[PDB]
RNA sequence: CAUUGGUGAGCAGCGAAGGAUUUGGUGGAUUGGGGGAAUGCCUUGUUGA
């Protein structure tokens, strides 16, 4: 459950980190 | 308007601007030529841009410098840096590269900084 | 929202439709984290690892706090961190179009490197390096 | 040198997206890409031809039935003719449009095109020259239709055409206008757009496939006309049928997908043999064996890179990677294996010089900045910007450690001692440079010295001597071994990115902040500055390297060339890459000395030292015949006659003359060559050991020139390192063959004696 | 983590400020003696940006109260003047017994930290040269207000009795001028 | 005092029965997030015809 969110937002997370590592390239 | 480069020329505390502009060859200092300098025996150190590549060089041309600074010495290291760059220049922009690359062979080999200032950055070792 | 686009002068519509979407992925990131209760070390660590990006980032240039997240997050807080936008705050630079032009004729130059993308993102740190021609 | 300098070789099999075929041979593979044409063998892979008229990035290439006529097809949609060795023979401009469909005849008479929306058949010549104008003339042209062709299939009579287009209709043309069956019957009935039509070669089975993957055959017979066959309904495939194929033995059917799967079938008894699912990037092309052996597929540009060879029972040949674009090179330690550096966060093996890639090292959190190995060769480096730099091995598949210990994400240039003892890396926005501890790693003193970025970080085979590029101006000189630290010299101009050293402690280049590229010594008395950067399609001074033999420098920007200079003033060559839309990162020099480097977007890679050209190093004519006197000198003057063989250059001479004369006269000959016939056939024995079968015989060869005169190549290094390099790579790689087998042979008897 | 330090002074040196520098010149293994061609150097932020130093420490002369101690943090920039009351005769030394990479115990007495913490940032910040962490000798920091005074102590023990022994030369100083330095 | 900026006049040299400057068209080559129900919808069950 709370261990269940984690792997949600996580995931979330990373994508997003991946995101905005393009645009410092930019 | 006559082809003219304008450059300058540091030392410690010396400023020594140029006006390399078109002419027949006169080479000013402040109001005075080259022969009559006093220090008089460092003289002979600012003869060296007329030497080192040649004497001749300077018939379609003409130098006026002024100086704002320095010492005695000081004020002679600005200028003779300032003459060998602002010779340079003029083959920067009208003159090819391949006769300013034998000038700069010609300096560069007897390179007592000419074309570059005396900057001091101490440290412990 | 029409005027935000005339204000930054922007090229088209749909990049103004890019960036809130890209505000709407911190938005609901923002929201899921914040939805836990407030004795996990797990939540508070994170919303810091999520703000000591953005301060680098330059979205938050002043240090900020929690709530600001909600807060300072903005599409216009991206829209400054657009080239010539940062190209007019230092004053090398005259007009807002006058920053464009430079960049069209090339007369700008980040660091080593010519850039004449209109679409070039400036960081908080990377800014001491736009050098003359 | 004087050679010529061009691409023979390649970085990177498949880069951009391309067709995929096999030879008529069975041992050879056709692997093409979007921008140039190479050809490729199964066993020892080299790159065949290069075919490049294209400005448009598409290939298409198939041979007739023996491979003497090779063409490629772009998006412009002209005709190139090379026969083995990329001539141009003909270069035949066909159309300035592409084509979809394209097909030779099966017994290399006829050829077939389709375009626009018809049909094209032109003469199909056998092996000749140029002198023509128009070398494909008409045979004949079938219309009508409705729109372009789709699709094609011919016949083994080559008198029967059967076809699909875009207007789901398989249409009939008869090739001679023989008329057969007297009709141009389409074919149709079909639910979804007809993808793949393909007619089975017993004159009797009617193959069809439309896009829900659904089968439909239909029958040779025009009550009296075409019926069914067998019919197909799916509807919980939920894919796309991006590519079909057909077998040569009738029997199978191979199916690629959008899915990023591939499927395999029967054809009688219309069953799954296996699907095989490797991940969503979708199979663009496929390629099917002329007797149905092995099962290769091309893939897209945007999706994989990675064309994977099968069998029909199901376990893969041949592997490939090659991602995104290259950062920079690395030399091994014999400078025949090549490791790459990606955008992706992979490192890559690669003997490219077979075309290999054994393995990759995979731990990265971002890209890859640089890359670059020890001399020692137990331990090469990661240069990357991943927050660490870390240690590897070469085939024990262990990460060392993993140095870092501050706050970073981006490390950016590194250097090593030769002896591997300690490592600095130079950190981009943090102004300090970072030792590191081959025993534990262990940050003993930070040095913060710099006011502007680091740029170059190198360092001498002197090894006392660190240098330095940094980003404000001031070249840097900093000694670790000894007690103190060094007062780093003033540059005149030029903030400056890219640095180059001699392994000598000696010379040093530096690129100005300008295309002059200046050279000068240790007494920092500037040498030559190189005039800027030409070739518009503003300057750049990226990357530079001094070439090993100490007698050349190779200059790179990003302008879409490379310069050469020589220790003197002058440009050696200038060697431009044609391609359509940055080029240059990366340059460094061959430890063989045959070759140089060059990291880009594309990736290419060798320079062609080659022998074929006529050369006169110690005045030829003389020696007035070079075959006569070589005959009299077989006879007698054993000693002249090596003397003559090395001003002359052609190796089908070498071979024999040097192969002709018996065992004892090798230590006197030996013993009395000058010193400077010497360093080209030391430096030639080497890569001409590596081919042929007689190992004893050049090794007593090499016992003997090795053992004449070691002082004086002790005397006259860098050089005899090179070519000591180029010898010493087959020493130890047919050393530890042999040692093994021999062991493994040596134990036998006595274990005859134990049981 | 450690401090970095500089002696600074004007050109020409005295005897009784030769034998004070140099009791600050005891202050390695990160304090180097520095005698400038100029009083003072126009340059002086240009090579700690250079050599990443800490801090520079400064000394002089003046008449308002007697002579003082500059200590300002380079990344920092304060300014922290310390008026010396005893600058009349030191011994000279440059050295007894052991060295100053130990790190001794900080002892303050008459504890000011409502404003003087300011001043115990500063000594705990300067005075933990040393990643020793044993205690081998001791420095006191006795206040008396604005006074403040130095002195050096070794550890001296027999037959269980706690000594200790007053080395080097003794500091008699008050506070003076505390200048608001930045955040920068 | 600085052939210092602009303006105008004249001469040497260079060419001699014209010269210098600008512009147009045509021809070829080349290039979205957070909440939401009375009410609309989706899905499932249910009621009889």
């Amino acid at each position: 459950e709370l261990q269940k969110a984690h792997s949600e937002i996580s995931e979330l997370y990373a994508n997003l980190v991946y995101k905005l590592d393009v645009l410092s390239s930019v | 308007a006559v082809p003219s480069v304008q450059t300058f020329g540091k030392k410690k505390s010396a400023t020594a601007v140029a006006h390399v502009k078109a002419g027949k060859g006169l080479i000013k200092v402040n109001g005075s030529p080259i022969t009559l300098v006093e220090p008089e025996i460092l003289r002979f150190k600012v003869y060296e841009p007329l030497l080192l590549v040649g004497l001749d060089k300077f018939s379609n041309i003409d130098i006026r410098v002024r100086v704002t600074g320095g010492g005695h010495v000081s004020q002679v290291y600005a200028i003779r840096q300032a003459i060998a760059k602002g010779l340079v220049a003029y083959h920067q922009k009208y003159v090819d590269e391949q006769s300013k690359n034998e000038l700069k062979k010609a300096f560069t080999s007897y390179d007592r900084t000419l074309l570059i200032a005396d900057s001091r950055r101490p440290e412990p070792k | 929202d029409t005027q935000v686009m005339r204000t930054y002068h922007i090229q088209n519509r749909e990049d103004y439709h890019k960036y809130n979407r890209i505000c709407g992925d911190i938005r609901r990131l923002a929201n899921k984290l914040s939805l836990l209760p407030p004795t996990d070390p797990f939540r508070r660590k994170h919303e810091q690892l999520l703000l000591d990006k953005l301060y680098a980032m330059g979205v938050l240039t002043t240090k900020s706090k929690i709530s600001d997240l909600e807060n300072k997050v903005t599409v216009s807080a991206i829209c400054r961190r657009r080239l010539p936008v940062i190209m007019h705050r230092l004053k090398m630079a005259e007009t807002i179009q006058d920053a464009v032009k430079f960049i069209e004729q090339g007369h700008v130059r980040v660091g080593p490197n010519l850039i004449n993308d209109p679409a070039y993102l400036v960081t908080r740190n990377m800014e001491d390096y736009v050098t003359w021609v | 040198m004087k050679s010529d300098f061009k691409f023979s070789n390649l970085l990177g099999t498949v880069y951009r997206q391309g067709n995929i075929t096999f030879s008529d041979d069975g041992k050879q593979l056709l692997s093409p890409v979007g921008n140039r044409v190479s050809v490729f063998d199964l066993i020892n892979n080299k790159s065949f031809t290069f075919e490049y008229e294209h400005r448009k990035n598409i290939a298409a290439i198939d041979l007739n039935k023996q491979g003497t006529l090779l063409i490629s097809i772009d998006e412009d949609g002209r005709a190139i003719l090379v026969n083995f060795k990329a001539r141009n023979v003909l270069h035949h401009f066909n159309f300035k449009e592409k084509c979809s469909a394209v097909k030779f005849s099966p017994d290399g008479r006829l050829f077939a095109l389709a375009s626009g929306r018809f049909l094209q058949i032109w003469k199909t010549p056998d092996v000749n020259k140029d002198r023509q104008f128009a070398p494909f003339v008409r045979h004949r042209v079938h219309a009508g239709h409705f729109q372009d062709i789709t699709s094609l299939t011919w016949s083994q009579d080559s008198r029967f055409i059967l076809t699909t287009s875009k207007d789901l209709s398989a249409k009939i043309w008869s090739v001679d206008s023989e008329e057969k069956n007297l009709a141009a019957t389409t074919f149709n009935g079909h639910r979804d757009y007809v993808m793949g039509a393909f007619f089975s070669h017993d004159q009797e089975k009617i193959y069809t496939v439309s896009k829900d993957g659904a089968v439909f055959v239909w029958e040779f017979t025009k009550k009296y006309s075409w019926r069914i066959t067998k019919k197909h309904f799916f509807y919980a495939n939920q894919a796309k049928v991006k590519c079909v194929t057909f077998h040569p033995a009738t029997r199978l059917l191979a199916v690629g997908f959008t899915s990023g799967e591939f499927r395999l079938y029967d054809l009688p008894d219309f069953t799954l043999i296996q699907q095989l699912s490797m991940g969503q990037n979708p199979v663009n092309t496929v390629s099917v064996n002329q007797t149905g052996e092995w099962l290769a597929f091309g893939s897209s540009k945007l999706g994989q890179l990675l064309v994977y060879e099968w069998q029909s029972e199901s376990y893969i040949l041949k592997q490939q990677g090659h991602f995104d674009s290259t950062n920079s090179l690395a030399y091994s330690p014999d400078g025949s294996r090549v490791v790459t550096a990606s955008e992706d966060g992979k490192i890559k093996v690669w003997d490219i010089t077979s075309g290999f890639c054994l393995a990759t090292f995979e731990e990265h959190t971002s890209s890859v900045t640089a890359v670059q190995f020890a001399k020692r060769g137990q331990v090469m480096f990661s240069s990357s910007l991943d927050g660490t730099v870390r240690a590897w091995d070469l085939i024990r598949y262990r990460n060392f450690r993993t140095f870092t210990g501050t706050e970073r994400i981006q490390f950016n240039c590194l250097a090593v001692d030769p002896s591997g003892e300690v490592v600095c890396a130079g950190s981009l926005d943090n102004f300090d440079i970072h030792v590191w501890s081959v025993q534990t790693g262990q940050l003993l003193d930070a040095l913060s010295g710099h006011e502007g970025p680091v740029s170059c970080l190198s360092f001498s085979q002197e090894n006392s001597v660190l240098a330095s590029a940094s980003w404000d101006k001031t070249i840097r000189i900093w000694s670790i071994f000894g007690r103190s630290q060094q007062v780093e010299p003033i540059e005149v101009y030029s903030d400056v990115l890219a640095l180059s050293m001699r392994p000598d402690g000696k010379e040093v280049a530096v690129s100005t902040l300008k295309g002059q590229i200046s050279i000068f010594n240790i007494e920092d008395a500037k040498q030559v500055g190189n005039i800027d950067c030409r070739k518009d399609i503003s300057k750049f001074f990226t990357t530079i390297h001094y070439s090993f033999d100490g007698m050349a420098i190779v200059a790179g920007g990003n302008n879409n060339s490379i310069c050469l200079y020589d220790v003197p003033n002058e440009v050696l060559l200038k060697r431009f890459i044609v391609s359509r839309n940055v080029r240059v990162t990366s340059v460094q020099f061959s430890p063989t000395a045959n070759a140089f480097a060059a990291a880009s977007t594309e990736g290419l890679l060798i320079y062609s030292t080659n022998d074929t050209i006529l050369f006169d190093p110690f005045d030829l004519d003389v020696d007035v015949t070079p075959h006569s006197t070589v005959e009299a000198l077989r006879e007698k003057q054993f000693l002249n006659a090596l003397v003559m063989a090395f001003r002359l250059n052609e190796e089908y001479l070498i071979n024999k003359v040097y192969e002709a004369i018996p065992i004892k006269e090798i230590p006197l000959v030996a013993s009395n060559i000058p010193a400077i016939y010497l360093p080209r056939i030391l430096k030639f024995i080497g890569d001409f050991a590596i081919e042929s079968q007689h190992i004893e015989f050049n090794l007593i060869w090499i016992k003997a020139l090795l053992s004449a005169s070691g002082g004086y190549i002790n005397e006259h290094k860098y050089l005899f390192s090179t070519a000591m390099r180029s010898i010493q790579r087959f020493i130890v790689r047919v050393a530890k063959e042999v040692v093994n087998t021999t062991t493994d042979n040596k134990y036998t008897y006595r274990f005859l004696v134990s049981t | 983590m450690d401090p970095r330090i500089i002696v600074t002074t004007s050109r020409d040196p005295s005897t009784r400020l030769s034998q004070f520098a140099k009791e600050i010149k005891l202050l390695f293994p990160n304090a180097v003696r520095l005698n400038r061609g100029n009083y003072v150097m126009p340059n002086l932020v240009d090579a700690c940006k250079k050599s990443g130093t800490t801090d520079l420490v400064v000394l002089h002369e003046h008449r308002g109260v007697p002579t003082s101690l500059t200590i300002s943090h380079f990344p920092h920039g304060p300014t922290a003047q310390f008026s010396l009351h005893n600058v009349v005769m030191r011994h000279d030394i440059i050295n007894a017994g052991n060295q100053s990479e130990v790190n001794p115990h900080l002892i303050f007495d008459n504890f000011t930290t409502a404003l003087g913490k300011r001043v115990v940032c500063i000594l705990k910040h300067l005075f933990n040269a040393g990643p020793k962490k044993d205690s081998e000798r001791v420095i006191t920091f006795a206040n008396r207000g604005d006074f403040i005074s130095v002195r050096q102590h070794v550890y001296v023990r027999t037959r269980e009795g706690v000594e200790i022994a007053e080395v080097g030369p003794r500091f008699e100083m008050r506070l003076f001028e505390l200048r608001l330095g930045t955040l920068e």
